[PDB]
């Protein structure tokens, strides 16, 4: 979505190894908006905003309001033509699904990981949407460690350094004996 | 009279004494425990683990 934005001021990557730069555009500049539409009225109106950035050649590229429309496509999926629900009401609709007496725990430890939640300005505009829905009396709190990227790999490793975990292995004489359908059987 | 109105404080005497005296076997259940505070000291553990 980045790279069809651009195209909005004249930067046309097609490439599959310029989307390798637009990647880069999109990790070092874009950032996620605390109000959406402020942020579209300032952007067109004063240009404290415009950030540039030089190309793997030279011809340095100025991106203007394409800063936080590209990582507003999470929280308004119908950018992309998505029909669900962004990635602050799917939160909330997995927490109601839930029983009755652990959402107020659910709400007040909720977690974010992964690469793509690291731009900035993310848990804070999460919180409020979740804020926004959520019932008036529960606290909401968002868990952002600054380890968000490995934060995967490093739960793996302390999982695989228990002491209990170390024979749930899906041991190779198993496998001989049951075939590959044994990964659904009790070894997970 | 005397006669009739002594046989029921009689009678009740004794149920009030068991219901009463008896109350005197224990009433510190009332108490607490501890209930201690930490005072920001027993903060003393990293994240290397948690199952145990």
């Amino acid at each position: 979505y980045l790279m069809k934005i651009l195209t909005e001021r004249g930067y046309s990557f097609v490439t599959t190894a310029e989307r390798e730069i637009v990647r880069d555009i999109k990790e070092k500049l874009c950032y996620v908006a605390l109000d959406f539409e402020n942020e579209m009225a300032t952007a067109a109106s004063s240009s404290s905003l415009e950030k540039s950035y030089e190309l793997p050649d030279g011809q340095v590229i100025t991106i203007g309001n394409e800063r936080f429309r590209c990582p507003e496509t999470l929280f308004q999926p119908s950018f992309i033509g998505m029909e669900s629900a962004g990635i602050h009401e799917t939160t909330y609709n997995s927490i109601m699904k839930c029983d009755i007496d652990i959402r107020k725990d659910l709400y007040a430890n909720n977690v974010l990981s992964g690469g793509t939640t690291m731009y900035p300005g993310i848990a804070d505009r999460m919180q409020k949407e979740i804020t926004a829905l959520a019932p008036s009396t529960m606290k909401i709190k968002i868990i952002a460690p600054p380890e968000r990227k490995y934060s995967v790999w490093i739960g793996g490793s302390i999982l695989a350094s228990l002491s209990t975990f170390q024979q749930m292995w899906i041991s190779k004489q198993e496998y001989d004996e049951a075939g590959p359908s044994i990964v659904h059987r009790k070894c997970f | 009279l005397g006669t009739r109105a002594k046989e029921s404080l009689d009678l009740r005497a004794h149920l009030k004494q068991v219901k009463k005296e008896d109350i005197e076997k224990e009433n510190r259940e009332v108490g607490d425990w501890r209930k201690n505070i930490d005072a920001l000291s027993g903060m003393e553990g990293r994240k290397k683990k948690f199952e145990g």
